[PDB]
């Protein structure tokens, strides 16, 4: 039923043919307008039928520059004015006639309009528009100090029919405007379907009603559910008496502005309660058991980026590159840190990398392909920059099947992959790193999985006996599975307990 | 199954340059470390260089660091020693040899057969073979490989049929600076005259392929 | 730069005997020492790694020990085929230094040398030179005096000896003496003789011929 509206004000394109066409597509067959109803400059030979089944407009109703004879809005009950035109007008009807033509607006077929929750009315400069001066507009408008402006309209209009009692939208006997406001008992806070104190509207009717119930409301102060007005849509989880907890309520329904629905529109996604366009800044789409839904990401939603090397512009992360990683969590492909990259090259004018910019990678948790470090900024003796890196897939390899390759990095002492736990596939190579220690104790049968036989290549790093002599060993609180460096934060897994990545005695 | 094979060693002129080959077989170099070691025909072993096949790292012995350059080619599965600016003290048997799998050690578990590099300004020279004959229970006969440069020489009997009781002695550097050695085998008296005996010599440095027949005389 | 010092240089021992080789390092090597066996002209086979572990396909009689500065190889039950030169190796980092090596050779029942003398060829005489050869065959122990006799006269300097490397099946040696001179100095003597003296000899066996 429901469908959205426009915000274009009084701007159009050159084609009045297009202006019609484009108008039709939007307000297709539509009961509720979520937005505004902007009928501007519309074609003179319009056949405005689709407009019939329109009951409500959450915003305002703008009718300007048009040429057609009558505005056919028969099911239109409520205009909310929750946003409003110019500033103070829920209905703005201005300048609907042409000079060279007799095509001009003569009637507003608003037979059904019952009330306007917020905003005034501007009915001016409509040379042939008729009967508007007869209507009681303070009967419709809910705001005691909204601007009701009606003038410079028709000149020679026929009198109302005798059945309309001098207040009518058109000459017809069915074109009579029916009164809404009787003023009211003190109990009913201006919300009643009759004078009496017992004749109060239900506490969920946005404006008036025709009875003291859910489904007698002219409009719903919160959500409409299949006819009834309710403060909420039926919740997703109902408390079960059998299991003493909550369970997936099959009578659940999602919000959509003010309508409880069975399933969100073809484009829209669920967010805890409402049907929304795009997930908020802390969620990503999750399809599970025939339902799409916004799930809170926690740390960060996976900002997955392009990697480097094979199938990418860069064979190395360089100074004109590093910026294109900010906030990045997952990485598609690889990451190569080559000699040039770091120091740049003055032949091809590509500057040297600012070593602090590397921190960018602290946000990273996963890398699809391989990681390849063949150079590192001397004053940093470890890759604590990838401390948060948890998984290396190895889905694309480097040299001869290498999913991880560290090589020829002199000043590097520890590794610093505190969070690394899985290298899914590929070979590993950590050789020729002349001051690297702590890696000897690491159990690569736990990090890597699948075969173990001929997948390791660790060699010509600082020999273990030196590392041990200088005290460089796995913190006592580590398990025999080893460590990424010194201290309690760097363990593979802990002997006792672990409080926020750091292994503890209690 | 796993084996190494070298080649390309031989006589060189001092200050000359040379490339040794070490052709791998039965495994993938990629990742494995190939080392080269050499050994002077008297003394023990000396380590020279090393090379991972993956990233192509190389270290070198200071005794060599710069004059020599160890490389390889992955698609071909073979290592290489480039030996520039050769001194007479470079004369030694050179072995390539790969590193062990079990442990951060550099224990070398598979070794090439060896390849010999002689570096002196002396000229390559053809060996003289001469028959040493019996007669003058069991009888002894032999060959005499004499005056050839450089080492080494290959003496086989009857194209490999005979191997029992075959003694091919070490060469000895003569006064003349020329090498010589005897190769002798013992055979039963009764076998002489009916059995034919020949020694097969090979001296690839001077491209010599002698097959000399040793019988007794009248 | 690291030193390895390996003791002793050579050693003899009977079959079945226990044998113990020592490497002493210049700096604390903890455990990173490799032991190798190298037989005459073959490439060195690896025997022990990390000072104490056996490699796959070495007999259990071979065993290694020690830490830091002093490391030891022990062949418990020595065999004939165990004849070799044995080399310790530091493998901690590069450049890998090796030991001087320990030459092992077996001890055996004292064997007499079988003695053979060959005259020169007619074709060697053609180029103008003479070479008599003597030959001691399959004997033990090594030492043996091959004195030549040209017409009962003792000869000096002209000769050259060449020793076999200890056979690995019957643990015997062999030897080839060469007597070389001008065919002018050859074509003026009759009796050329090789006089061999050994421990397994009671009387020095002499072997001669005439021209
Ligand atoms: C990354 O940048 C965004 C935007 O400034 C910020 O919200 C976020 O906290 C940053 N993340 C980290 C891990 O520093
Ligand atoms: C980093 O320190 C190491 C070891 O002390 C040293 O070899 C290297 O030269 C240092 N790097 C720089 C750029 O000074």
């Amino acid at each position: 039923a429901v469908c959205p509206g426009t915000l274009n004000g009084l701007s159009v394109t050159g084609d009045a043919e297009n202006q019609y066409q484009t108008l039709y597509k939007l307000y297709e067959r539509c009961e509720v307008v979520m937005g505004n109803l902007e009928i501007v400059l519309t074609g003179h030979n319009a056949d405005l039928s689709f407009l019939q089944w329109i009951r409500e407009v959450t915003g305002y109703v703008l009718v300007a520059m048009n040429e057609f004879s009558t505005l056919p809005l028969p099911n239109l009950r409520v205009v909310r004015g929750t946003q409003v035109y110019d500033g103070k007008f829920a209905i703005f009807v201005m300048l609907n006639y042409n000079t060279n033509s007799s095509h001009a607006l003569r009637q507003l077929r608003l037979t059904q309009l019952t009330e306007i929750l917020s905003g005034g009315v501007y009915i001016e400069k409509n040379d042939k528009l008729c009967h508007m001066d007869t209507i009681d507009w303070r009967d419709i408008v809910r705001d005691r100090d909204a601007e009701i402006v009606v003038k410079d309209n028709g000149r020679s209009c026929p009198p109302c029919h005798e059945v309309c009692k001098g207040r009518c939208w058109g000459p017809g006997s069915e074109d009579c405007q029916t009164l809404t406001k009787t003023i009211c008992a003190p109990q009913c806070n201006g919300h009643c379907f009759g004078p009496n104190p017992n004749q109060c509207c239900h506490d969920e009717c946005a404006g008036g009603c025709s009875g003291p119930q859910d489904t007698d409301c002219f409009a719903c102060r919160h959500f409409n559910d299949s006819g009834a007005c309710v403060p909420r849509c039926p919740q997703p989880l109902v408390y079960n008496k059998l299991t003493f907890q909550l369970e997936p309520n099959p009578h659940t329904k999602y919000q959509y502005g003010g309508v409880c629905v069975a399933s969100c529109p073809h484009n829209f996604v669920v967010d805890q309660t409402s049907c929304v366009r795009a997930c908020p800044p802390d969620k990503m789409e999750v399809d599970k058991n025939g339902l799409k839904m916004c799930e809170p990401c926690g740390g960060l939603c996976p900002k997955a980026c392009e990697g480097t090397g094979s199938g990418s512009r860069f064979q190395t992360v360089d100074s004109s590159n590093i910026d294109g990683f900010v906030n990045c969590t997952k990485i598609l492909g690889n990451l190569d840190f080559l000699i040039t990259g770091l120091n740049g090259d003055p032949w091809h004018k590509i500057p040297a990398l600012d070593p602090e910019k590397l921190n960018v990678f602290r946000t990273v948790r996963e890398i699809t392909g391989y990681l390849n470090i063949q150079s590192w900024p001397p004053h940093m003796h470890n890759f604590s920059v990838f401390s948060n890196l948890t998984t290396i897939g190895g889905r694309s390899l480097y040299n001869r099947g290498f999913s991880l390759l560290i090589m020829k990095n002199l000043n590097v002492t520890s590794l610093g992959f505190r969070s690394l736990k899985e290298i899914s596939a590929g070979r590993i190579y950590i050789s020729a790193n002349r001051q690297l220690c702590y890696h000897h104790s690491l159990n690569w049968t736990k990090v890597l999985r699948g075969p173990t036989e001929e997948r390791l290549d660790i060699k010509h790093n600082r020999p273990r006996r030196d590392c041990v002599a200088e005290g460089k060993v796995c913190d006592p609180l580590c398990s025999s599975g080893g460590c990424w460096g010194p201290g309690p934060g760097q363990c593979l897994s802990c002997r006792n307990y672990s409080r926020g990545g750091v292994c503890v005695t209690h | 199954e796993v084996q190494l094979v070298e080649s390309g060693g031989g006589l060189v002129q001092p200050g000359g340059s040379l490339r040794l080959s070490c052709a791998a077989s039965g495994f993938t170099l990629s990742g494995d470390w190939i080392h080269w070691v050499r050994q002077a025909p008297g003394k023990g072993l000396e380590w020279l260089g090393e090379i991972s096949a993956a990233g192509g790292y190389t270290d070198y012995a200071d005794s060599v660091k710069g004059r020599f350059t160890i490389s390889a080619d992955t698609s071909k599965n073979t290592a290489y020693l480039q030996m520039n600016s050769l001194r007479a003290e470079d004369t030694a048997v050179y072995y390539c040899a790969r590193e062990s799998r079990v442990s951060f050690e550099a224990a070398m578990d598979y070794w090439g057969q060896g390849t010999l590099v002689t570096v002196s300004s002396a000229s390559t020279k053809g060996p003289s073979v001469f028959p040493l004959a019996p007669s003058s229970g069991t009888a002894a006969l032999g060959c005499l490989v004499k005056d050839y440069f450089p080492e080494p020489v290959t003496v086989s009997w009857n194209s490999g049929a005979l191997t029992s009781g075959v003694h091919t002695f070490p060469a000895v550097l003569q006064s003349s600076g020329l090498y010589s050695l005897s190769s002798v085998v013992t055979v039963p008296s009764s076998s002489l005259g009916t059995q034919t005996y020949i020694c097969n010599v090979n001296h690839k440095p001077s491209n010599t392929k002698v097959d000399k027949k040793v019988e007794p005389k009248s | 730069d690291i030193q390895m010092t390996q003791s002793p240089s050579s050693l003899s021992a009977s079959v079945g005997d226990r044998v113990t080789i020592t490497c002493r390092a210049s700096q604390d090597l903890a455990t990173d020492v490799a032991w190798y066996q190298q037989k005459p002209g073959k490439a060195p086979k690896l025997l022990i790694y990390s000072a104490s572990f056996l490699y796959s396909g070495v007999p259990s009689r071979f065993s290694g020990s020690g830490s830091g500065t002093d490391f030891t190889l022990t062949i418990s039950s020595l065999q004939p085929e165990d004849f070799a030169t044995y080399y310790c190796q530091q493998s901690e980092p590069e450049p890998y230094t090796f030991g001087q090596g320990t030459k092992v050779e077996i001890k055996r029942t004292v064997a007499a040398p079988s003695v053979f003398i060959f005259p020169p060829s007619d074709e060697q005489l053609k180029s103008g030179t003479a070479s008599v050869v003597c030959l001691l065959n399959n004997f033990y122990p090594r030492e043996a005096k091959v004195q030549w006799k040209v017409d009962n006269a003792l000869q000096s300097g002209n000769s050259q000896e060449s020793v076999t490397e200890q056979d690995s099946k019957d643990s015997t040696y062999s030897l080839s003496s060469t007597l070389t001179l001008s065919k002018a100095d050859y074509e003026k003597h009759k009796v050329y003789a090789c006089e061999v003296t050994h421990q397994g000899l009671s009387s020095p066996v002499t072997k001669s011929f005439n021209r």
